[PDB]
RNA sequence: GCUAAUCCCCCAUGUGGACCCGCCCCUUGGGGUGUGUCCAAAGGGCUUUGCCCGCUUCCGGAUGGGCCCGCGUCCCAUCAGCUAGUUGGUGGGGUAAUGGCCCACCAAGGCGACGACGGGUAGCCGGUCUGAGAGGAUGGCCGGCCACAGGGGCACUGAGACACGGGCCCCACUCCUACGGGAGGCAGCAGUUAGGAAUCUUCCGCAAUGGGCGCAAGCCUGACGGAGCGACGCCGCUUGGAGGAAGAAGCCCUUCGGGGUGUAAACUCCUGAACCCGGGACGAAACCCCCGACGAGGGGACUGACGGUACCGGGGUAAUAGCGCCGGCCAACUCCGUGCCAGCAGCCGCGGUAAUACGGAGGGCGCGAGCGUUACCCGGAUUCACUGGGCGUAAAGGGCGUGUAGGCGGCCUGGGGCGUCCCAUGUGAAAGACCACGGCUCAACCGUGGGGGAGCGUGGGAUACGCUCAGGCUAGACGG
RNA sequence: CCGAGGGUAGGGCCCGUGACUGGGGCGAAGUCGUAACAAGGUAGCUGUACCGGAAGGUGCGGCUGGAU
C-alpha cells in the first residue's frame, strides 16, 4: 500500500456514499490526529481505536443529514467532498500567506505543520504553514 | 560565506585531487514535485588522505587549477561505498544506451 | 572623482533635476550612486528644492565634488553654513 | 501522464505553421507577373477567376488573386501582394493589392473603395 | 586628415624605447647574478644581485613596472640566489 | 470630433427622448413626439426581437449619445472606472458627470450640452477663476464654475441665466444666479440621477 | 648642426615603502618586528620671510574595475558518445592577481541520458505585451551589463585599451595621381546609394544640464537642449450653437392613398478656429566681481538656441469628412442591374431571370482625422491540461515476460533538522507598474510621497509530514 | 618559438540544382470494371506469401469489428 492517508480518506468517501454507520482504517498516530480534526469540526461523529484480528484499527463513525422528500430520500452528506492535496507523487507545501480558503470559508484544509495537524483557520491563527494534507467539505 | 557542500568521493585516481559528488533537492519550478540533481566537483586534497567512499565537506576556495576551485573541508563519514556503487553502476549502464 | 550633480528628468521644456551623487564618468541620466534631493528650476511648486543636507555633507567629507550649479543649491539649503 | 513523467518529458509547446511563407515575415511583398490568366474554381462554384503568377523579391514565385471587376495586369506588370487565400482556387494564397504599382484601381467602384484602390469620385 | 593623436603616437614611441631598455637590463643583471649564484661565487652573485634590485625599483618609479612586478621580480630574484648558494655557501656581502 | 449631425434621429433610434437640443425638446414639435419610430425607410416596419448583443449596444450608445462624447473617450472613462474602487457602474456615471461641459449644462448655463461645449470651447466658462475651454476638464468637489466676466454681458447667457431663477438643481450642486456662478459639491449617488439607462448593461457590453 | 623645460638621468636624504631570512600574533599570500639590500621629487605664479596651483614617497577613505564560485538561462537525441594541454600533479614563465593562462617533466586521468559532443537559433536583464491567474510571447525606445568598430591578427603608450574618429601587419574593395607613387574605413550627427512593404533635417545652439582642459577668464562638446519632416502611436481640440414645416426641391421606396432622407436644408438669431494688432515669458543663478579670510555670510553684474515662439490683451471670418460594414457569427433592408456570368469570401457559404450574400442606388449600423486591410504576438484554446485533458468503441495500453537506473513505499520509539514551516536582518538600483497628491488651462506627458513583493545571503527557532541515522514490530513481501 | 593567413592533400555536414524516374495531392466535364458499405451478391478485416489491367484474388494462421 502506497498512501495510507489517501487510503483512509477513500475508505471514508466510499462508505459515506453507501451510507455506512462506520468503517475501519488501519491505525496510525498520524491518521488519528487527522480524525481528531475531522470530528472536532463535525465531519464525523468521531472514532475509537478498535481491534480486528489482533490488528489495530480506527473505527470511524459516519454522520449524514435528514431523510429527504422526493424519489431519492438519501440524505445529504456531511463530508460531501474529501481529497488528497499533497501526495507521495508530489509533495505540496504552502507558507502561511498562501494557505487556501476552502469553499469560501465553509470547508476546511487540514495541514501538517511543525505545530501539529491544523486547519487553515487554525494555521493562520498560530501563523505557520506546512504540507497541505487535504481538503474537506 | 565561502559556499560549503557535502558529498561522496567517487574518484581518488588523480594525484592530490578527489572528485566529490554533491547532491541537492528542489521543487520542480512548474510541476511542484521535489527532484534530485547532482554534480561532480574536483576538490583539492594536498594530503592524499581522502579515500573512495568518504563522505566529505568541500569549501569554495581560490582557484587551484583549471576546474578545481574547492579544497576539502573535512571528513564527515567513511566507507559509503554504496554511494559509489550508485554512481559507478549508472556510468556502466551508458555502454548500453548507444549505437 | 565621484561627483554631485544634476540628472535631468521630467521632459521637454519641462526640466526636473535629481541632485545626485554619481561617478563623473557616468552619463547624465545614468545609474547613480545615491539620490540625495531634487530641483525644479521652473520653481512651479512650493518646494522646488529639497536636499538631504545630512547626506551631502558626508560625500563632501569623503571627497565628492559638486558641480557649480549644484554647489549653489547646496548653498541655498545651507549645507555649507559654518 | 504522471507528475514524474511530466518532469521527465515536459509538455510540448506546439509551433504555428505560417500560411503565407512567400512573404518571408513581411506585411507585403513586391513582384512581377509572369502568367496572367483565368482559373476555374472547384465544386460547387463555377467561374473564371483572374489570377497572376508573380515572381517575388523574396525569391519565391506564387499565384496571387486579382480582385475586382476587370484589370490591367499583363506580363511584366509590377505588383504588390498581400496575404489571404481564395478558398475556391487551391494554391492561390495571396492577393494582389489593387491601386499599387502597375495594378490599377477598379474602374467605377463606389462601395468598399479602399479595398480596391479606387480613388474618391466627384 | 589631422590630430594631436599624432603627437601622442610620436611620444609613445619614445617612451617605448626608455621602457624596453630598462627592462632589458633588469633581466641581463638578474640572470647574470643567478648564473653567478649557481657557480657561487657568493660575493659576486650578491654584488650583481644588488645592482639588479636597484634597477628594478628604479623601474617601478615610472610606467615601466607596476610596484607589484618590482616586488615580484625582487622576490623571485632573491629566492633563487639564496637557494643556489645553499649548494656551497656562504654569503660574502649583503644581502640579507 | 464629436457627433455634430442630425440629432433627432438619435432619439428615434433609441426609442426614447434624449434631451439633446434644449428648448424644442419640451415642445410637441419634438421629433419623438411626432414620429416615435426609428429613422429611415424601414422605421415603421415591425421591429423584430433585438439580440442580447443588440440590446447592450443600444443601452451603451444611448448613454454615450446623451453626453455627445466619442466612443474612445467613453471607453477610457469606463476602463478608469473598472480600475477605480467601488461599484464601477456608479463611478462611471460619476466620472461621466464630472465633465466640465456636463457640469455647465447641469447648472443650467446652457439649453443643450451640445451648447454647453461651444460655451466652454469659446472660453465663456471658467473654474476657480482661471479660464477653461476644455470640454473634458474633470471637475472635482469644491470648484467654482462661473461665467466669464467678459461674457456676463452676452445676449444668450443672459436669456439662459434668466431661465434658472428658481428651478432646483441636483443635490450634488449649488447655484448662485446674478453671481453667474455655481459650485461642485460632490460626486452624484446614482439615485441623484434618473437617466433612462440600465447602466449595468453597459458593463456587460465591455466584458465580451 | 644648435637650444629650454613640470622631458631624461645621476648621487644625497628615508617619515615611509619594497624584497629575502628568523620570530610573534593570525590563518591560503592577513598584521607586526629584527638584521641585510633597494627606491622619492619639478617646479610655475602672484599682492613676494606668505599665499595659491603643482611635484614626491606612505597610510586610509571613496569610487570605478579584474578574477573566482552556487543556482537560473532556447530548439533537434533522425547529434550518443566526447577529450592529448585533454584531467591532476611538480617545478618554472606571466600578470595587479588566482588559474593548463603559457611551458618542461611526471601520472592516467577529465566529461556524458541530471543529455557531454555536434548541429540550429538567439546578445542577457530591468522590463514589455497579453492573460482571471498560472502561463505564454517578447527584449524597439529608457536604464544596467556584455560584445563589436570593413574581415583578421598583434601589441605599443598608459592608473586604465589590446583603443570606433591611435599604431603595426595580412586580406577584400574603392579612390588619388604628375603613372614614379600614395590614400581610406559614418555600427558618431546629418546626408548619398543599394537592398526593401518601409523608417527623418547635409537644421539651430552651447542658454540650460553634463563632460574635458584650465588658478581663472574661458575654449571644445552632432553628449545634450531645442527646432524640421512623417496621422507612426497615445492625449487634447475643430469643422459650430440655439431656433426653425405635420415637414420645400432633389433623390429613394410605394398598395399610388402615401412612407423615407429630415430639423436635415433653406432661412433667423447667438457665439467666434483661423487671421490681423499689441505686448511677451518660466527655463538664469551660479561661475566671476565686491567686503569679509580666496572659507561661512551679504550685495554687484553678465548670459536664452528654442523665440517674438508659447502665453496675456484687443479686434475678427460659420469655417475640412472620411472610412468600414448592413446573409449568420454581428449592430444595420429595400429598389434596380446581372443570371453558376461578372463577381464576394475570415468560417459556414452566396450567384443557374423576384439574390437582404455580386455591382450601383436609397436608406440604415459602426466608428471619426481618421477608418480599414495585410503581417506578427497573447487571448478565446482545459486544443500540451502545474493551476486544468486524456487512452473498451472517438487519436491514445508497449505482443508478453524478466529486470538496470530512476520514481515511489507498512506500524512504533528515539537522535539529527536536509526538504518543509516561522521570526529577525541584508539584498531585492533608477526608471515602469500599482495607490495618494501635485505641475503643464485638461489629458497625454511629467514630478513628490507611499506600498509591497517573489528569489538568494546571514542569524535564531519548530519538528507534524518527506529525508537521514539508530533501535523495535508483523498486517506488506518472502520462506518452512 | 608561436603566429593572421596563404598553399597542397584527404575527409564530415548542410543548401541549391539535374537527363530521367517513383509515387502523392488536387482537379474533373472521360475509359475500364465494381473491391467496401445490406449475408454488398465469394461475410469482412487482417500479418505474411505468391499472383493478376485495375480495384483485387488465393494460401496459411488470426480477429468479430459477421448477416441468417
Ligand atoms: S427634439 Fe429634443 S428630444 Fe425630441 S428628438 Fe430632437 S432632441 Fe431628442
Ligand atoms: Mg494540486
Ligand atoms: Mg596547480
Ligand atoms: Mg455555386
Ligand atoms: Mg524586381
Ligand atoms: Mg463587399
Ligand atoms: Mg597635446
Ligand atoms: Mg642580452
Ligand atoms: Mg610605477
Ligand atoms: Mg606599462
Ligand atoms: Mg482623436
Ligand atoms: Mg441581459
Ligand atoms: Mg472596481
Ligand atoms: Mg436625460
Ligand atoms: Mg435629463
Ligand atoms: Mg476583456
Ligand atoms: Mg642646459
Ligand atoms: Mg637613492
Ligand atoms: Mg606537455
Ligand atoms: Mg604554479
Ligand atoms: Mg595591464
Ligand atoms: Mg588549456
Ligand atoms: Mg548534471
Ligand atoms: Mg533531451
Ligand atoms: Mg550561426
Ligand atoms: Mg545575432
Ligand atoms: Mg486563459
Ligand atoms: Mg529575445
Ligand atoms: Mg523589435
Ligand atoms: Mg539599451
Ligand atoms: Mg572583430
Ligand atoms: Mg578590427
Ligand atoms: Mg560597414
Ligand atoms: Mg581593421
Ligand atoms: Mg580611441
Ligand atoms: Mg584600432
Ligand atoms: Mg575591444
Ligand atoms: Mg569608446
Ligand atoms: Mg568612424
Ligand atoms: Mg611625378
Ligand atoms: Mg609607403
Ligand atoms: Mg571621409
Ligand atoms: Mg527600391
Ligand atoms: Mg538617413
Ligand atoms: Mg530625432
Ligand atoms: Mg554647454
Ligand atoms: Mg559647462
Ligand atoms: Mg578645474
Ligand atoms: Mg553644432
Ligand atoms: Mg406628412
Ligand atoms: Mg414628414
Ligand atoms: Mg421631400
Ligand atoms: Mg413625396
Ligand atoms: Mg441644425
Ligand atoms: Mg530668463
Ligand atoms: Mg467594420
Ligand atoms: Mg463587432
Ligand atoms: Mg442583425
Ligand atoms: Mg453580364
Ligand atoms: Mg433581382
Ligand atoms: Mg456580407
Ligand atoms: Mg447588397
Ligand atoms: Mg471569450
Ligand atoms: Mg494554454
Ligand atoms: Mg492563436
Ligand atoms: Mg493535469
Ligand atoms: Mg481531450
Ligand atoms: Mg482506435
Ligand atoms: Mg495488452
Ligand atoms: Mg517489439
Ligand atoms: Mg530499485
Ligand atoms: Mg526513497
Ligand atoms: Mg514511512
Ligand atoms: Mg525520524
Ligand atoms: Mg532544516
Ligand atoms: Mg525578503
Ligand atoms: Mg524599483
Ligand atoms: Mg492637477
Ligand atoms: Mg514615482
Ligand atoms: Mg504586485
Ligand atoms: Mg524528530
Ligand atoms: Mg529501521
Ligand atoms: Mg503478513
Ligand atoms: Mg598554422
Ligand atoms: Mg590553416
Ligand atoms: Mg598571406
Ligand atoms: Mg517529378
Ligand atoms: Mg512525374
Ligand atoms: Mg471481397
Ligand atoms: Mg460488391
Ligand atoms: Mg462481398
Ligand atoms: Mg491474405
Ligand atoms: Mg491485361
Ligand atoms: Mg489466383
Ligand atoms: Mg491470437
Amino acid at each position: 500500500l502506497t498512501d495510507p492517508i489517501a487510503d483512509m480518506l477513500t475508505r471514508i468517501r466510499n462508505a459515506t456514499r453507501v451510507y455506512k454507520e462506520s468503517t475501519d482504517v488501519p491505525a496510525s498516530r498520524f491518521k488519528e490526529e487527522i480524525l481528531r480534526i475531522l470530528a472536532r469540526e463535525g465531519f464525523i461523529k468521531g472514532y475509537e481505536r478498535v481491534d480486528v484480528d489482533g490488528k489495530p484499527y480506527l473505527r470511524v463513525y459516519l454522520k449524514y443529514g435528514p431523510r429527504r422528500q422526493g424519489p431519492d430520500p438519501r440524505p445529504e452528506q456531511v463530508i460531501h467532498h474529501i481529497r488528497r492535496i499533497s501526495k507521495p507523487g508530489r509533495r505540496v507545501y504552502v507558507g502561511v500567506k498562501e494557505i487556501p480558503r476552502v469553499r469560501r470559508g465553509l470547508g476546511i484544509a487540514i495541514l501538517s505543520t511543525s505545530k501539529g495537524v491544523l486547519t487553515d483557520r487554525e494555521a493562520r491563527k498560530l501563523g505557520v504553514g506546512g504540507e497541505l494534507i487535504c481538503e474537506v467539505w | 560565506p565561502k559556499k560549503v557542500l557535502t558529498g561522496v568521493v567517487v574518484s581518488d585516481k588523480m594525484q592530490k585531487t578527489v572528485t566529490v559528488l554533491v547532491e541537492r533537492q528542489f521543487p520542480h519550478p512548474l510541476y511542484g514535485k521535489v527532484i534530485k540533481r547532482s554534480k561532480k566537483y574536483l576538490a583539492h586534497d594536498p594530503e592524499e588522505k581522502y579515500k573512495l567512499g568518504d563522505v566529505v565537506e568541500i569549501i569554495e576556495s581560490r582557484p587551484i587549477s583549471k576546474r578545481k576551485r574547492f579544497r576539502v573541508l573535512r571528513l564527515v563519514e567513511s566507507g559509503r561505498m554504496d554511494l559509489v556503487e550508485k554512481y559507478l553502476i549508472r556510468r556502466q549502464n551508458y555502454e548500453s544506451l548507444s549505437k | 572623482m565621484v561627483k554631485i550633480r544634476l540628472a535631468r528628468f521630467g521632459s521637454k521644456h519641462n526640466p526636473h533635476y535629481r541632485i545626485v551623487v554619481t561617478d563623473a564618468r557616468r552619463k547624465r541620466d545614468g545609474k547613480y550612486i545615491e539620490k540625495i534631493g531634487y530641483y525644479d528650476p521652473r520653481k512651479t511648486t512650493p518646494d522646488w528644492l529639497k536636499v538631504d543636507v545630512e547626506r551631502a555633507r558626508y560625500w563632501l567629507s569623503v571627497g565628492a565634488q559638486p558641480t557649480d550649479t549644484a554647489r549653489r543649491l547646496l548653498r541655498q539649503a545651507g549645507v555649507f553654513r559654518q | 501522464p504522471t507528475i514524474n513523467q511530466l518532469v521527465r518529458k515536459g509538455r510540448e509547446k506546439v509551433r504555428k505553421k505560417s500560411k503565407v511563407p512567400a512573404l518571408k515575415g513581411a506585411p507585403f511583398r513586391r513582384g512581377v507577373c509572369t502568367v496572367v490568366r483565368t482559373v476555374t474554381p472547384k465544386k460547387p462554384n463555377s467561374a473564371l477567376r483572374k489570377v497572376a503568377k508573380v515572381r517575388l523579391t523574396s525569391g519565391y514565385e506564387v499565384t496571387a488573386y486579382i480582385p475586382g471587376e476587370g484589370h490591367n495586369l499583363q506580363e511584366h506588370s509590377v505588383v504588390l501582394i498581400r496575404g489571404g487565400r481564395v478558398k475556391d482556387l487551391p494554391g492561390v494564397r495571396y492577393h494582389i493589392v489593387r491601386g499599387v504599382y502597375d495594378a490599377a484601381g477598379v474602374k467605377d467602384r463606389k462601395k468598399s473603395r479602399s479595398k480596391y484602390g479606387t480613388k474618391k469620385p466627384k | 586628415r589631422n590630430l594631436s593623436a599624432l603627437k601622442r603616437h610620436r611620444q609613445s614611441l619614445k617612451r617605448r624605447l626608455r621602457n624596453k631598455a630598462k627592462k632589458s637590463a633588469i633581466k641581463t643583471l638578474s640572470k647574470k647574478a643567478i648564473q653567478l649564484a649557481q657557480e657561487g661565487k657568493a660575493e659576486e652573485a650578491l654584488k650583481i644581485m644588488r645592482k639588479a634590485e636597484s634597477l628594478i625599483d628604479k623601474a617601478a618609479k615610472g610606467s615601466t613596472l607596476h610596484k607589484n612586478a618590482a616586488a615580484r621580480r625582487k622576490s623571485r630574484l632573491m629566492r633563487k640566489v639564496r637557494q643556489l648558494l645553499e649548494a656551497a655557501g656562504a654569503p660574502l656581502i649583503g644581502g640579507g | 470630433g464629436r457627433y455634430i449631425g442630425p440629432v433627432c434621429r438619435l432619439c428615434r433610434r433609441e426609442g426614447v427622448k434624449l434631451y439633446l437640443k434644449g428648448e424644442r425638446c419640451y415642445s410637441p414639435k419634438c421629433a419623438m413626439e411626432r414620429r416615435p419610430y426609428p429613422p429611415g425607410q424601414h422605421g415603421q416596419k415591425r421591429a423584430r426581437r433585438p439580440s442580447d448583443y443588440a440590446v447592450r449596444l443600444r443601452e451603451k450608445q444611448k448613454l454615450r449619445r446623451i453626453y455627445g462624447i466619442s466612443e474612445r473617450q467613453f471607453r477610457n472613462l469606463f476602463e478608469e472606472a473598472s480600475k477605480k474602487k467601488g461599484v464601477t457602474g456608479s463611478v462611471f456615471l460619476g466620472l461621466l458627470e464630472s465633465r466640465l461641459d456636463n457640469v455647465v449644462y447641469r447648472l443650467g448655463f446652457a439649453v443643450s450640452r451640445r451648447q454647453a461645449r461651444q460655451l466652454v470651447r469659446h472660453g465663456h466658462i471658467t473654474v476657480n477663476g482661471r479660464r477653461v475651454d476644455l470640454p473634458s476638464y474633470r471637475v472635482r468637489p469644491g470648484d467654482e464654475i462661473a461665467v466669464a466676466e467678459k461674457s456676463r454681458n452676452l445676449e444668450l447667457i443672459r436669456q439662459n441665466l434668466e431661465a434658472m431663477k428658481g428651478r432646483k438643481v441636483g443635490p450634488w450642486l449649488s447655484l448662485d444666479v446674478e453671481g453667474m456662478k455655481g459650485k461642485f459639491l460632490r460626486l452624484p449617488d446614482r439615485e441623484d440621477l434618473a437617466l433612462p439607462v440600465n447602466e449595468q448593461l453597459v458593463i456587460e457590453f465591455y466584458s465580451r
